[PDB]
């Protein structure tokens, strides 16, 4: 799993 | 003076204003702030989902968001300060002054982004982009850095807003391994713009219990609109913390290498709609559930998928009680900019998240299980219908990302 | 003289009767026997029972026996164990290459893993055994002839042999010979023993090992230690989802090959198509790969009579008190010999450090033919196993591991 946010 | 090992006395907050909130083996306080951030996540997620159609996927980072506004709260005052405290549930840490929340958030951050000899990658990056011409409060500058590691990079919004916009965009991209790009909509940001606060979170992990690509197969996924579609179903059998809760809803926890972070899936029985479960998903309920998981042997059916979501936080938040912060007339942010301009208000708030799930993450592996004979009456979990997803840091009981997979298809 | 060094001339092979690149053909020959014999042995068992054995062991004991064979008995032997396919002309030349193959198998300098063999004969203390036969066996197979009193002490004798086999198998193979198998009439007992123990080139860590309920087909479940490891291994999932995983031992000259059919698919379908070529095929299509390996920490013991299967495979004379022809053994004493029975017994143990397998074969002349023994315990979801010598293309041990609960 690869997750990112901004 | 390392904040991560500092006593509250070692970190003078000297905030412009203050608010008094009414009424295991970890840190009592980071445990509480953790409860706080979660109350916001669920409540906010509920709102968000209610405003979305049942076939839409959803993804976001409540931690990022709570972190952003907590950063803003630093210069907030009066009713803006309260509303912030109340809306982001910080006020639910009995008799704790608005400024303590920050020392706590400091502690919470240390644990989360430990950077120790770990296998999963969990990174955070906060940065203030202010107009080179403006003169920001020293304390605001100082504290934003000490507690959130946010630097104050000067940009020229007055003249080169667009050039300034690309700068921000480019920075977020870098901090998010390019998965999060044009965070900011061209329309926003202009000469009038004075400050752009931004928080980024980036996580990548490998399944502690591999899914052999060799077993991934197409399977029908049943949308909420009564239709079907072809999805890539990953498959594997093994021990996982699981639990069958109310009205047959199945809860499953898939841990990543390192064990510190997991992915929790909430899957309702085919009969019941996910909308029902979402409306019932209470902070106290999600707590009860998580605490009840127990190790077990089951067959896991779970689709691969990529989810990219983006939305304005403004409306949702307002509905939840955050109004002054957005009112040119009611906002109160004296602590941010120094000398005049005091009536600064948040013009907009955006969130953009990314999620990719599959075997390996980083076509080259296989699994061989010899001499295994599992119970013919074993429990199965087939995620071929909408379900909720969370990516949490267990030891700290923190929800880093949450969302909904209402359509993994292609 | 050292057969290992000598040429096919410095060995005065004098077999009474008759009928390098050759070594290889021999190994082929042995492998042919192996799969066939396995298949037959496979039928005489419950698809869900354990099966372990050293084909090489058997091929050795019966080769040894052939030194005294003649007429049909000699021919049948040759064919049954496929020696008759080795590019040669004399049933006596085969033995030379076998010695060579054994030389290469148990005589190496490196020795990253232990692989030894020990052959012996046990003849009645009161008979005169032909000298050439005696000398050839001791030369070609390092098989000395030990005297034993069968006439007055069949029991002492049996217990004697079983113990000699025990010493050659680190006590792993004990009672190779059943109770009433040897009697006053017993003339001779030809025996082979093989012992192996290798370290995993990539051991497993005990921490990664966890208990796990194993479900017996018809029945409940029993505890089982499953080992866990991640790494590069020559692997390949083939037709119908069958997996062929190779586990190399320190040195790489000896590997364990696992074969597991796709979940829900039956192993019996695989076994009926097992062949030296089939096996070679899989062995080729293997590619280095990063995979996770779950494998039970276990051990299995198996023992049985070989007469039954061997008869079906073509060996008839040798067991016939009427037709058997083994003149070259006894010179003067009590001839008109035939094989009462033949027993085999193998042992396999696998753990984090590596694997340990042992076996033995005993052919009995003029003894009592004990009714086929037996010890059942149906299990489930079995997989095939192989421990081979790659350079020499030799299947040292093979079998079906079905019960991980040991
Ligand atoms: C917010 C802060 O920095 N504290 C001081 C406060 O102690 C002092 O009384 C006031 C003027 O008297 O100036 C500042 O507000
Ligand atoms: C509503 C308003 O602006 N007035 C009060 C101000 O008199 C007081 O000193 C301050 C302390 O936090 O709170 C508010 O700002
Ligand atoms: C007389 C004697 O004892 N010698 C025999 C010889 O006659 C016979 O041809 C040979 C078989 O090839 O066996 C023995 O050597
Ligand atoms: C068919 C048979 O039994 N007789 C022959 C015998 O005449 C011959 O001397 C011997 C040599 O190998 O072979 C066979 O035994
Ligand atoms: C001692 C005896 O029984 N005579 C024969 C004779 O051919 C020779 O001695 C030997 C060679 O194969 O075979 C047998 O021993
Ligand atoms: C630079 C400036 O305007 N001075 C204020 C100061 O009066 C106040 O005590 C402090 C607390 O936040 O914030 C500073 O920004
Ligand atoms: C590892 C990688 O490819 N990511 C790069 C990193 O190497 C570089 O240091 C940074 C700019 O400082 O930009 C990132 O996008």
């Amino acid at each position: 799993s690869e997750a990112a946010a901004s | 003076v390392d904040i991560c090992t500092a006593k509250p006395r070692d970190i003078p907050m000297n905030p412009m204003c203050i608010y008094r909130s009414p009424e295991e083996a970890t840190n009592r306080r980071v445990w509480e702030l953790s409860k706080a951030n979660s109350r916001f996540a669920t409540t906010f997620y509920q709102h968000l989902a209610d405003s979305k159609n049942d076939n839409d996927n959803i993804f976001l980072s409540p931690l990022s968001i709570s972190t952003a506004f907590a950063m803003t709260k630093l210069g907030a005052c009066n009713d803006t300060l309260q509303q912030l405290m109340e809306v982001f549930k910080f006020d639910t840490i009995s008799e704790k002054t608005s400024d303590q929340i920050h020392f706590f958030f400091a502690k919470l951050n240390c644990r989360l982004y430990r950077k120790a000899n770990k296998s999963s990658k969990l990174v955070s990056a906060n940065r203030l982009f202010g107009d080179k011409s403006l003169t920001f409060n020293e304390t605001y500058q100082d504290i934003s850095e000490l507690v959130y590691g946010a630097k104050l990079q000067p940009l020229d919004f007055k003249e080169n807003a667009e050039q300034s916009r690309a700068a921000i965009n480019k920075w977020v991209s870098n901090k998010t391994e390019g998965r999060i790009t044009d965070v900011i909509p061209s329309e926003a940001i202009n000469e009038l713009t004075v400050l752009v606060l931004v928080n980024t979170i980036y996580f990548k992990g490998l399944w502690k219990s591999k899914f052999s690509p060799e077993n991934t197969r197409k399977e029908l996924f049943y949308k909420a609109d009564g239709e079907s579609c072809s999805a890539s179903m990953m498959y594997q059998e093994g021990k996982f913390r699981y639990r069958r809760v109310a009205e047959g809803t199945q809860v499953l926890e898939l841990p990543f290498k390192g064990d510190d972070i997991t992915m929790v899936l909430i899957l309702p029985k085919p009969e019941k709609s996910l909308a029902k479960v979402e409306k019932e998903l209470t902070p106290e309920v999600l707590q009860e559930w998580l605490d009840e998981l127990e190790e077990m042997m089951l067959v896991v059916h779970m689709p691969r998928f990529r989810i990219e979501d983006g939305f304005s936080l403004k409306e949702q938040l307002q509905d939840m009680g955050l109004v002054d912060l957005f009112s040119p007339e009611k906002s109160k942010l004296p602590g941010i900019v120094a000398e005049g301009r005091d009536d600064l208000y948040v013009s907009d708030a955006f969130h953009k998240a990314f999620l990719e799930v599959n075997e390996e993450g980083s076509a080259s592996t296989a699994v061989v299980i010899a001499g295994r004979s599992l119970n013919p009456n074993r429990v199965t979990f087939k995620a071929n219908r909408p379900f909720l997803v969370f990516i949490r840091e267990v030891p700290l009981n923190t929800i880093i990302f949450m969302g909904r997979v209402a359509n993994p298809c292609v």
